[PDB]
């Protein structure tokens, strides 16, 4: 009977200084394939490239 | 010729001084309410202002219509004002000081050597009283007559940020001003002030006497304080935003202490040394008239 | 006299230096290479054959 949903940290913390993002990035990460650490290195090496 | 009201020209709705507050019109008094101060370990003390030299600049006739109001307001409040110590304007001003001159001061703020019937103007006796003092602004550059550029700012601080007990005491802690503010709050404030018809204020400051004058001093203290505020932002050593919650608080350290900074900066209008000489001389004359 | 450029970000540069010191072996020798060059440019010590 639950409803699963994202909750931005901003909605609970009143201290704005330690809040750099939102639901957006998590939503983006949901699209990503689960990544072996080696794939993470490949990605970083590519963005660097 | 405009008759001068017993309360002074400043009583007229024609001469109301007002400033936008994040764009909405508001009296200077309801802007000064936003200001709050943090005291520091240093202490301002207001030693007495040296009395202004009697010597007015010579009343040489000059071609054209001097725009004296714009001259003064730009020298004090405008962004990067130039030629502030140029002598011609104040020479015509001293011509206004004469007992039966042909010259006239328009409500526009211009001086006309013509009697110029088409344009309304201040009562000549009043501008005689006013020019008799403010023509001295032409002395601002000459080495003999340069005003203390440093100590006078103590008074400014006291008259702006000073609590009533400190204003009685004559000694206040150096203060750090702050207020909820918008993108270019100080520049926009200087724009709102440079458009003020200050000659009504100055002419009233010089012409009125007794109870009407003292009532003028109480009725207009907030105005004087706003001009003082714009100067303080011009001389503040440092000005910075502080992000408190979602609000952004402008913070001017420090009120009442002229840093003698001359290089331009984003936050505020900036005085070249000529603007310091000018503003200091203006403060000498104005604070002398204000305290009598 | 203001220069039209961003402020040197101390709080961020120190952070990135720590992340680099964690992840980048070269960093030590990068920094050394500046100091070493400086010693050399101060011309303070030179070998002799004697």
């Amino acid at each position: 009977r639950y409803h699963e949903s994202v909750l931005e940290i901003a909605d609970i913390f009143d201290q704005a200084d330690f809040i750099q993002t939102s639901d957006a990035v998590r939503q983006l990460r949901a699209l990503m394939p689960t990544l072996s650490t080696s794939q993470i290195r490949h990605a970083i090496e590519r963005i660097a490239q | 010729m405009l008759q001068q009201p017993t309360g002074g020209y400043t009583t007229l709705e024609q001469f109301a001084f007002t400033i936008r507050n994040d764009g909405t019109n508001a009296t200077p008094t309801q802007f000064l309410q936003l200001l709050s101060y943090e005291a520091t370990e240093n202490e301002l003390v207001k030693k007495t202002i040296p009395t202004p030299e009697t010597h007015l600049p010579s009343a040489r006739n000059v071609p054209g219509n001097v725009y004296i109001e714009d001259a003064i307001t730009q020298a004090l409040f405008g962004i990067s004002a130039q030629n502030v110590n140029a002598h011609g304007y104040f020479s015509r001003l001293s011509a206004l000081a004469l007992p039966n001159t042909s010259a006239r001061l328009g409500l526009d703020g211009v001086i006309y050597n013509s009697e110029t019937i088409n344009i309304p103007f201040y009562d000549p006796a009043a501008v005689a009283n006013f020019a008799a003092t403010y023509a001295k602004l032409g002395n601002a550059s000459t080495p003999r007559y340069r005003a203390d550029m440093i100590d006078i700012y103590a008074h400014v601080g006291l008259e702006l940020a000073g609590t009533d007990a400190e204003r009685a005491a004559g000694v206040m802690p150096v203060k750090r001003a702050k207020f909820d503010s918008w993108e270019g709050s100080l520049i926009s404030l200087s724009r709102d002030v440079v458009n003020w018809k200050i000659l009504a204020f100055l002419i009233d400051l010089c012409s009125l006497e007794g109870e009407a004058l003292r009532a003028f001093k109480t009725r207009n203290r907030d105005v004087f304080r706003m001009m003082l505020f714009i100067m303080s932002t011009a001389v503040a050593a440092n000005v910075v935003n502080r992000k408190v919650t979602k609000r952004v608080d402008r913070v001017l350290e420090y009120i009442g202490v002229n840093s003698m900074r001359t290089a331009g900066r984003t936050a505020t209008i900036t005085y070249d040394l000529s603007r310091h000489e000018f503003a200091a001389k203006f403060l000498q004359l104005t604070f002398t008239r204000w305290n009598a | 006299a203001l220069r039209p450029e961003l402020a040197f970000d101390h709080d961020h540069i120190i952070r990135c230096l720590m992340l680099a010191a964690a992840n980048y072996p070269r960093l030590e020798g990068i920094i050394v290479q500046i100091n070493t060059g400086y010693v050399a440019s101060a011309n303070v010590i030179r070998p002799v054959s004697e």
